[PDB]
RNA sequence: UAUCUGGUUGAUCCUGCCAGUAGUCAUAUGCUUGUCUCAAAGAUUAAGCCAUGCAUGUCUAAGUAUAAGCAAAUACAGUGAAACUGCGAAUGGCUCAUUAAAUCAGUUAUCGUUUAUUUGAUAGUUCCUCUACAUGGUAUAACUGUGGUAAUUCUAGA
RNA sequence: AUUCAUAAUAACUUUUCGAAUCGCAUGGCCUUGUGCUGGCGAUGGUUCAUUCAAAUUUCUGCCCUAUCAACUUUCGAUGGUAGGAUAGUGGCCUACCAUGGUUUCAACGGGUAACGGGGAAUAAGGGUUCGAUUCCGGAGAGGGAGCCUGAGAAACGGCUACCACAUCCAAGGAAGGCAGCAGGCGCGCAAAUUACCCAAUCCUAAUUCAGGGAGGUAGUGACAAUAAAUAACGAUACAGGGUCUUGUAAUUGGAAUGAGUACAAUGUAAAUACCUUAACGAGGAACAAUUGGAGGGCAAGUCUGGUGCCAGCAGCC
């Protein structure tokens, strides 16, 4: 239709935002930006209907273009900046910092962290490259492009940028006996220990993954996102350590929540 | 009646803004409803808030009355209640003026009526005035 | 360019119209609990009939099914919330075993004649209806309010309402004027 | 959740079709009409014809100000019409005429390519065997004043 | 998985890019020159990646029709080579050469009162019917064709030409496109206001600020859907079942309450309405409920009255 599309709106927006389905006609339209729309999370939204700082959008406007919210320490200013995942949102006034991780259930969730531990951030480096000039160069899920890396680091693994520069610190391998997200598909937001991954030549090398209580089960390689050492990830895991609870014990715990 | 009481729940600090965010309600037993600039006054007198810096926009009263539940939130330093602050209200609690206006189809028509005209038009009126002149 | 607020119907006509049996129970049943008209009973047995079959393909499925237990447990302990079952028959079978008597039972208007208040089912509906009945401290003015097991102890009269006290109605409050008006002087 | 009943029918039994019953987020129409929440609505015939009004414009500390505009640092400094510049006007919104492997849905592909914008990186090399780099030149709008046309969001010349 | 990424050599080019831009700050150095240097930003800028997309694309899936059995290739139909053209693959086109391609497993043709899907109705199942219409995708702006600008248009709230309509006049010339929001005419069995506002959801712009018939709010509105007012209680006298329970009565009594009226306050962009409420508001022709029906299906008349005829009895009943 005659060009590019502007407009978002609800019914059509991602199922994960829990957009109330009235209370107006249209949904963010999250701006081009590092991540993709369709699995990505608005400034308005995070700051509208999360923390419930703002109330309207006007507000989460004048929020903002007081050069307050910054993403990945960098100021931004627009209302749907497209925070993804693994990022590093802060807010200065209330020294508060986050990051952006999945819940279990499968949308996103608000993980409050230290001041120390919000000055790095995983990457998935998804490929690697002889760049112009004759320079190696990785680029990450994220749209960073780090130039020298070292040379071991390989496709569809894990660096670790920090905030400052770049200049990516230690970073980790791929294989059995490393800790695993996974951000996509009906697993998404489950971590656990990779104990096999087949490769068909073709595509969709699919990888298997066991849990913490022995739950095997199997995803496309593109959701994982490993995190590091089995039982030493680099990051904060969110509330729950990612178990993914069946929904009768989910009653069972819920109903042990009442009382008391 | 003896008394309303009125019960702040839900309190979220923000100082992206320099306010307080809450949930009032008030019992009223008897009288009709809240006289809402008396809340004012006593939210005012309930934090320390000098009460043209408050306001509190959401009210509705439950069925078979007696409680009234809104949402009302206070500002510091009533310059930021005059900043971050919608102009509607604050005409509505007379720290502000309404200005006056030609209403959207009057605007829309002298829009589209200076649309047909290409600079100040003192070109056009000198010249409408000399060529109706003879 | 807006959602649809979604709806529908909660009551469901009969296949045979005018069956005599049909007629004669259903009026037996308006007559012993004092209804408006048909569309109570049919609304009863269009709940009746969404939850015999929920028990109907639960029970086909089978049984130590995960799925069997968790919307098993779910609907009895509903169930038994509103107080339709009895405490000790958490079963299926008697589940499927209910009667529309077994819902009309425990409405509003039933439990508020049945706790004594009104002598008289009409005269507990047409008591509802003019805003007379505090559950815990709500007023409530709809007959089939279909009360909770648990919140059968605090149905009492409003805050209003001069049986609950404060400041008697428009029709007494005339009368007593013209008696400080008339008789007064 | 799984019931059917009359016409043919003169005494009986079936083939059989007709009628009756009930649902419609399915249209119309008749009679009547008190209350609360909720609210579709020129699709069907005419993708038929349209009076008038409105629906696309946009400014920050940060491109251009001598408005003989409004106020109140001898280059300017505040505010701020008009016009130049930049961007947008290719999104919306409406309708269902065309269209029968066409569209469309699921599923792949680009080692077969284009992409303003956003995000991340990125550019010691320029005329040079006599030279502005403490910074080259032209215009032109807006404006001033001169005019035509019945008329147009017409524009002519200085 | 490559003639990939990248690097090197020989050159080539109406030699592309390599900052003559702007705001806010007054830092540091001394040879103290108004010399040297320096911050925080804005806007551009070539290439690569990224994001938003785009365009082509593999497999498989559609309604009826055999009173449609052969279809395509003169004038590209299927394939090869080479060129041209395009962002690019490709018979997309051209030159030359091959004679292929589809089909009773329904080709090709014809019809559609056909935009497709998510979905809707229909409760034993499978099915039968619908999907113009709130979301996704396509197509189109009276019919066609062409095209400028631009990253993106074969755009029509952009342009040009033709056709059919049609407006304005000074008769010489000019200007159009509601299948956007209202609204009008017509057509019909069939479908609402030329209202208020950007407060909300979002979108565009140099941009917290402007603008938005996108959207929201009210008006019409028995399309449809939810909840349930039009009466409740007592006393008397009789009828009963029988010393406590139902019915009847031109018998009677006081209670209750909203439909409405309305200070007020909530509500709202401002209002209306809902929620709350001061005061007023029920004694029957009140504040009165209708729509269908009654031989069986199929529920309910062994009713009443009137009109018209009888070559029937009586005789004016």
């Amino acid at each position: 239709a005659r060009g590019p599309k502007k407009h978002l709106k609800r019914l059509a927006a991602p199922h994960h935002w829990l957009l109330d389905k009235l209370s107006g006609c249209y949904a963010p339209r999250p701006s081009a930006g590092p991540h993709k729309l369709r699995e990505s999370l608005p400034l308005i939204v995070f700051l509208r209907n999360r923390l419930k700082y703002a109330l309207n959008g006007r507000e989460v406007k004048a929020i903002l273009m007081q050069r307050h919210v910054k993403v990945d320490g960098k100021v931004r200013t627009d209302t749907t900046y497209p925070a993804g995942f693994m990022d590093v949102i802060t807010l200065d006034a209330t020294n508060e910092n986050f990051r952006l991780v999945y819940d279990v259930k499968g949308r996103f969730a608000v993980h409050r962290i230290t001041d120390e531990e919000a000055s790095y951030k995983l990457g998935k480096v998804k490929k690697v490259q002889l760049g112009k000039k004759g320079v190696p160069y990785v680029v990450t899920h994220d749209g960073r492009t780090i130039r020298y890396p070292d040379p071991n680091i390989k496709v569809n693994d894990t660096v670790k940028i920090d905030l400052a520069s770049g200049k990516i610190t230690d970073f980790i391998k791929f294989d059995a006996g490393k800790l695993v997200y996974v951000t996509g598909g009906r697993n998404l937001g489950r971590i656990g220990t990779i104990v096999h991954k087949e490769r068909h030549d073709g595509g969709f090398d699919l990888v298997h993954i066991k849990d913490s209580l022995d739950n095997t089960f199997v995803t496309r390689l593109n959701n994982v996102f490993v995190i590091g050492e089995q039982g030493k990830p680099y990051i904060s895991l969110p509330k729950g350590k990612g178990i993914k609870l069946s929904i009768a014990e989910e009653r069972d715990r819920r109903r042990a929540q009442q009382g008391l | 009646s003896d008394a309303v009481t009125i019960r702040t729940r839900k309190v979220i600090s923000n100082p992206l803004l320099a306010r307080k965010q809450f949930v009032v309600d008030v019992l009223h037993p008897n009288r009709a409803n809240v006289s809402k600039d008396e809340l004012r006054e006593k939210l005012a007198e309930v934090y320390k808030a000098e009460k043209d810096a408050v306001s509190v926009f959401g009210f509705r009263t439950q069925f078979g009355g007696g409680k009234s539940v809104g949402f009302g939130l206070v500002y510091n330093s009533v310059a930021e209640a005059k900043k971050f602050e919608p102009t509607y209200r604050l005409v509505r609690y007379g720290l502000a003026e309404k200005v006056e206006k030609a209403s959207r189809q009057q605007r829309k028509q002298k829009k589209n009526r200076d649309k047909k005209i290409f600079g100040t038009g003192k070109r056009l009126a000198k010249k409408v005035a000399r060529r109706n002149a003879d | 360019p807006r959602a649809p607020r979604t709806y529908s119907k909660t009551y469901s006509t009969p296949k045979r119209p005018y069956e005599s049996s049909r007629l004669d129970a259903e009026l037996k049943l308006a007559g012993e609990f004092g209804l408006k008209n048909k569309k109570e009973i049919y609304r009863i047995s269009f709940q009746l009939s969404k939850i015999r079959r929920a028990a109907r393909d639960l029970l086909t499925r089978d049984e130590k099914d995960p799925k069997r237990l968790f919307e098993g447990n779910a609907l009895i302990r509903r169930l038994v919330r509103v107080g339709v079952l009895s405490e000790d028959k958490k079963k299926l079978d008697y589940v499927l075993a209910l009667k529309v008597e077994d819902f009309l039972e425990r409405r509003l208007q039933t439990q508020v004649y049945k706790l004594g208040l009104a002598k008289s089912v009409h005269h507990a509906r047409v008591l509802i209806t003019q805003r007379h009945i505090a559950v815990g401290k709500q007023i409530v003015n709809i007959p089939s309010f279909m009360v909770r097991l648990d919140s059968e102890k605090h149905i009492d009269f409003a805050p209003t309402s001069p049986f609950g006290g404060a400041r008697p109605g428009r029709v007494a409050r005339r009368n007593a004027a013209r008696k400080a008006e008339a008789s007064g002087e």
